[PDB]
């Protein structure tokens, strides 16, 4: 899974 | 890839807390990503409750903080939701689910109730009809709580059958199904009606038996 | 808490023809980090909710090409080229920039198909409920199109309208009809007091109501 602002 | 699925008490008492497992497969929840607890109420608005992160930092609802929990056992590869002073307002549809951080992939949902009601087994009736195809029925009554399964012929019969969602009045559900058949397959092959209510350890198996 | 609102709450599409959603904001979900994390999700009946769409436009694994999402600041939209049965269910726009993360009120979308009468069937109490001591009525109207339907119970031929419980199928996406279930519900002395037992049903594919009646005096 592609990495969002809160990982 | 990987397997969410939750699980816990079904009715819980107001006041009192509410305790979910989600039982994780095929990868380790100490591995990375977010792990989170959402919940769908009636109506189907849903709320995102809270997560804790593969290193077990949780970040949760602030709508909720001073009430929620959420933890971890690594060696089971589960995680747990932990819901303090509940009242009815939170009868939900709890999921579990899991993204980098945002939520990619859920799980089933397990129904939780909350109320002081009573847990009563369901009554179960056979509906027989009085075209060419022919409605056959099941008529489950005066239940709580939430949820029951229904089958025809132990599930060998799915076609044509409707299950109509649960309603509730005076603090009982009544549920209803319905299978539609060629009027030249019933009663000539036999149809049973399955009904099982986990919450009182129930399971009854009605046939349909033609009127006089 | 960042308010999302869809429009419309809900959707009839024909198969093979284009369907959208539009969502809004109630604060732009534009990211300090230059990215807007809007989110699209489907819950199709009987099924775990499903992600569709993130950052506005990219498509989840397995999501079908059909399914495109845009827009900016506060203003969103989910568009579906070519509408399939498998496309009905519930949508959700949530948003991911902001904390807590919030979502949208739902946008259900429904297959327009050609017009179908209800097939009505009605049941007097089972012979089991009755000498347990209970009497329910059921109607059932199964397999209709549209949704729009009336129905009435008549008892000795006067309306009743407490003590009925209506329940309805979620659109059956193999062959995009609804049902439902009507229930009358007596004890076994009152329905011994009366004779006639009557579910009647408007539907626009008949002139004429619908009529499933039985006699006490004649089971």
């Amino acid at each position: 899974l592609e990495l969002d602002k809160w990982a | 890839d990987v397997q969410l699925q939750e699980s816990g008490p079904g009715l819980v008492k107001p006041s009192q807390s509410l305790s979910l497992t989600c039982t994780v497969t095929g990868y380790s929840i100490t591995s990375d990503y977010a792990w989170s607890w959402i919940r769908q109420f009636p109506g189907n608005k849903l709320e995102w409750m809270g997560y804790i992160n593969y290193s077990g930092y949780t970040s949760y609802n602030p709508s909720l903080k001073s009430r929620i929990s959420i933890t971890r056992d690594t060696s089971e590869n589960q995680f747990f939701l932990q819901l303090h002073s509940v009242t009815p307002e939170d009868t939900a549809t709890y999921f579990c689910a899991y993204g980098n951080y945002l939520p990619a992939y859920w799980g089933q949902g397990t129904l939780v109730t909350v109320s002081a009601a009573k847990t009563t087994a369901p009554s179960v009736y056979p509906l027989a009809p009085v075209g060419s195809s022919v409605t056959l029925g099941c008529l489950v009554k005066g239940y709580f709580p939430e949820p029951v399964t229904l089958t025809w012929n132990s599930g060998s019969l799915s076609s044509g059958v409707h299950t109509f969602p649960a309603v509730l009045q005076s603090d009982l559900y009544t549920l209803s199904s319905s299978v539609t058949v060629t009027s030249s397959t019933w009663p000539s092959q036999s149809i049973t009606c399955n009904v099982a209510h986990p919450a009182s350890s129930t399971k009854v198996d009605k046939k349909i038996e033609p009127r006089g | 808490d960042v308010v999302m609102t869809q429009t419309p709450l809900s959707l009839s599409v024909t198969i093979g023809q284009p369907a959208s959603i539009s969502c809004k904001s109630s604060q732009s979900l534009l990211d300090s980090d230059g990215k807007t994390y809007l989110n699209w999700l489907l819950q199709r009946p009987g099924q775990s909710p499903k992600r569709l769409i993130y950052l506005v436009s990219k498509l989840a694994s397995g999501v079908p090409d059909r399914f495109t999402g845009s827009g900016s600041g506060t203003d969103f939209t989910l568009k579906i080229s070519r509408v399939e049965a498998e496309d009905l269910g519930v949508y959700y726009c949530w948003q991911g920039t902001h904390f807590p993360w919030t979502f949208g009120g739902y946008t259900k979308l429904e297959i327009k198909r050609a017009d179908a009468a209800p097939t009505v069937s009605i049941f007097p109490p089972s012979s089991e409920q009755l000498t347990s001591g209970g009497a329910s009525v059921v109607c059932f109207l199964n397999n209709f199109y549209p949704k729009d339907i009336n129905v009435k119970w008549k008892i000795d031929g006067s309306e009743r309208q407490n003590g009925v419980l209506n329940s309805w199928t979620d659109q059956d996406s193999k062959d995009s009809t609804y049902s439902m279930s009507s229930t009358l519900t007596l004890t076994k002395d009152e329905y011994e007091r009366h004779n006639s037992y009557t579910c009647e049903a408007t539907h626009k594919t008949s002139t004429s109501p619908i009529v499933k009646s039985f006699n006490r005096n004649e089971c």
